[PDB]
């Protein structure tokens, strides 16, 4: 039984901060990719950031560059993506999900796929307002 | 599945013939039971990843060799297996026609075939090339407005590595590598000969090339296609050679020390492309472990590399542990790739030799040497070559593990090819080499992996001409009773929960 649980989300005002995370259960993080994600509503689903399990390497989407930061707790089984500077254009609901490859939204042949991810979370809101 | 139809060619084995009707495949992958174990089994005499089961047993009581599995001593976790994508290689799989070329792709990329994973592609033309060309010939254009993907991308290369991408069991990944530049940007104005870019890191002519690297992985963005990593340059020593013959671009490596950490690096890590990993050295291993100390050293430069990628060439029997052993010392988080392997041959020896076993010996024994020395991926050079080991616009010829006959619309499948494929079928990325330590002095090898989900991988190659029997002991299962016979290579698997 493979399961993902987002957490962390809520309302935050501009130029503020918020760390989701996502409890892993049913495999243990070096097995799996772990990959975030987001839909901005009228947006197709974007990534967001995505750490391999084959050598810990980070991936991020050029808006996530630096200001967001993807780690592991390996003794708690959980991935979190630290945010930072948030904006109104960040409102949107964030998923994470399991890779059956190394981060393939960024680094596999077909350009953005999302093929590869086989297991996603129900999501959690994140509303950037003043 | 269907079987091999065999035919021989005046070698010691066989290759297996394939056509528009017909190519020799594999049925679903299926994992046995618990307390059973799969043995995918191939050899001289002409067996082709043939595949049989058998019980591990409780106990085992003789002498003759054991193999121990330690599953708890874990090594490098591997990224995949594949091969080349070059002009010549797309020019002779479409030369087949439409059904043909879907046999060939779905033998290298499907679960019907050997699973490949990896496909290296080459920016512009290189050796296994008939035009000569690069992206950017219109002269000193240094901010690039005119640099455009020929039809050797757009019609050839491109349409078929998303043929490739559709009929994968599993995520693909590419790498490029460039042979020359522009010959406007070079010392000796050709794309061959002893030249380098002009100039020196950081100026017009270094800026100029990297921002080509940015602009190649744009083109081929807006085309759906995205890389995993590039390579600093494909074989850098070539180019400081005396009249090298083919597209090269000559680096030592303070030169490419210095052009990564000044042009390279910074120009990835600022373009919407910063998450592609690079790789340097692309060249043969007795260069190491310097080039790496030299590139690796300078933190400036070792911030931008990813990896270093290591080419196969006249050296399969030779060592590995002074040259992949120490690097990995040295630098044990940078890993290790071969990203180019072929069997190259003397100028009045034969370039192609259709059912050599020797040839597929070699790959093999090449695979489990780069495993054993912490390499984490193997690409083969170009994916199908004609009869002649060609085209290539300098006579360049080699062997291929597919050869195709226009002629008959045929293609063969060399022992190389299946000798890969034990390899690159049951090895998926993510598996992990773990520890195989033999009782007594022995003439095999041998490699053992863990797959993601927890099972067993261990492939065995006997290149004497005796029948070696053989135990492999695994403390969660039990015993694994076999014969390992002469001229033979065989892959195991099993389940250890
Ligand atoms: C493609 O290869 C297949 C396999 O060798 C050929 O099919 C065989 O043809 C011979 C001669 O008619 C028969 O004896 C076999 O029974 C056939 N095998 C099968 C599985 O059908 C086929 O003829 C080849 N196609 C062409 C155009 O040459
Ligand atoms: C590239 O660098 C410039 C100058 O440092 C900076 O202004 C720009 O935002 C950077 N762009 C990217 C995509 O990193
Ligand atoms: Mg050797
Ligand atoms: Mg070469």
């Amino acid at each position: 039984q493979v399961q993902l649980v987002e957490s962390g989300g809520g309302l935050v005002q501009p130029g503020g901060s918020l760390r989701l995370s996502c409890a892993a259960s049913g495999f243990t993080l070096d097995y799996y990719a772990i990959g975030w994600f987001r839909q901005a509503p009228g947006k197709e689903r974007e990534g967001v950031s995505c750490i391999s399990s084959s050598d810990g390497s980070t991936y991020y989407a050029d808006s996530a560059k630096g200001r967001f930061t993807i780690s592991r707790d390996n003794a708690k089984n959980t991935v979190y993506l630290q945010m930072n500077s948030l904006k109104p254009e960040d409102t949107a609901v964030y998923y994470c999900a399991t890779d059956r490859g190394q981060c393939t939204y960024y680094s596999s042949g077909y350009y953005r796929d999302l093929r590869w991810y086989d297991y996603w979370g129900q999501g959690t809101q994140v509303t950037v307002s003043s | 599945a269907r079987p091999c139809i065999p035919k021989s060619f005046g070698y010691s084995s066989v290759v297996c013939v394939c056509n528009a009707t017909y190519c020799d495949s594999f049925d679903p992958p299926t994992f046995p039971a618990l307390g059973t174990f799969s043995r995918y089994e191939s050899t001289r005499s002409g067996r082709r990843m043939e595949l049989s089961m058998g019980p591990i047993q409780a106990n085992h009581t003789g002498t003759g060799l054991l193999l121990t599995l330690q599953p708890e001593q874990k090594f490098q976790k591997v990224k995949g297996f594949g091969g080349a994508m070059t002009d010549a290689a797309a020019l002779n799989i479409l030369a087949l026609s439409p059904p043909a070329q879907n046999l060939l792709l779905k033998s290298y990329f499907s679960e019907e075939g050997i699973g490949y994973n990896i496909i290296r592609v080459p920016m512009a033309s290189c050796d296994f090339s008939i035009r000569t060309y690069t992206y950017a010939d219109t002269p000193d254009d240094f901010q690039l407005h005119n640099f455009s993907l020929p039809e050797e991308d757009t019609k050839l290369k491109i349409p078929l590595i998303h043929r490739a991408l559709q009929l994968a069991q599993r995520p693909v990944s590419l790498l490029a590598s460039p042979w020359t530049s522009p010959t406007w940007l070079k010392t000796n104005g050709a794309v061959n000969g002893k030249g380098s870019l002009k100039g020196q890191p950081g100026d017009i002519y270094h800026q100029t090339w990297a921002r080509y690297f940015v602009k190649f992985l744009d083109a081929y963005a807006e085309h759906k296609l995205q890389f995993w990593a590039v390579t600093a340059e494909n074989e850098p020593s070539a180019g400081l050679l005396s009249g090298y013959p083919f597209q090269c671009l000559g680096f030592t490596p303070e030169h490419q020390r210095d052009f990564i950490a000044r042009d390279l690096g910074p120009t990835l890590a600022n373009s919407t492309h910063h998450n592609v990993r690079l790789l340097m050295l692309d060249d043969q291993r007795l260069l190491l472990p310097h080039w790496a100390k030299v590139v690796l050293t300078d933190p400036e430069a070792a911030k931008y590399v990813h990896g270093i990628a290591v080419h196969w060439y006249l050296d399969f029997l030779a060592p590995a542990k002074a040259t992949l052993g120490e690097t990995h010392r040295l630098f044990p988080n940078t890993m290790l790739f071969a990203s180019e392997a072929c069997v190259g041959s003397k100028f009045w020896e034969q370039s192609v030799r259709l059912g050599s076993w020797d040839r597929g010996m070699q790959y093999s024994h090449s695979i489990i040497t780069n495993l054993l020395y912490h390499v984490v991926g193997w690409t083969d050079w170009n994916l199908a070559l004609n009869p002649e080991g060609g085209p290539n616009w300098v006579r360049n010829f080699v062997d291929s593990p597919i050869i195709v006959d226009i002629t008959k619309d045929t293609f063969y499948k060399q022992p190389m090819f299946y000798h890969l494929g034990h390899f690159s079928k049951f090895i998926p990325e993510g598996s992990q080499r773990v520890g195989l330590v033999a009782s007594q002095k022995n003439d095999l090898d041998a490699v053992a992996l863990m797959h993601p989900d927890g099972s067993a991988v261990v492939v065995v190659l006997n290149r004497s001409s005796k029948d070696v029997p053989l135990t492999i002991k695994d403390p969660a299962v039990g015993f694994l009773e076999t014969i390992s016979p002469g001229y033979s290579i065989h892959t195991y698997l099993w389940h250890r929960q």
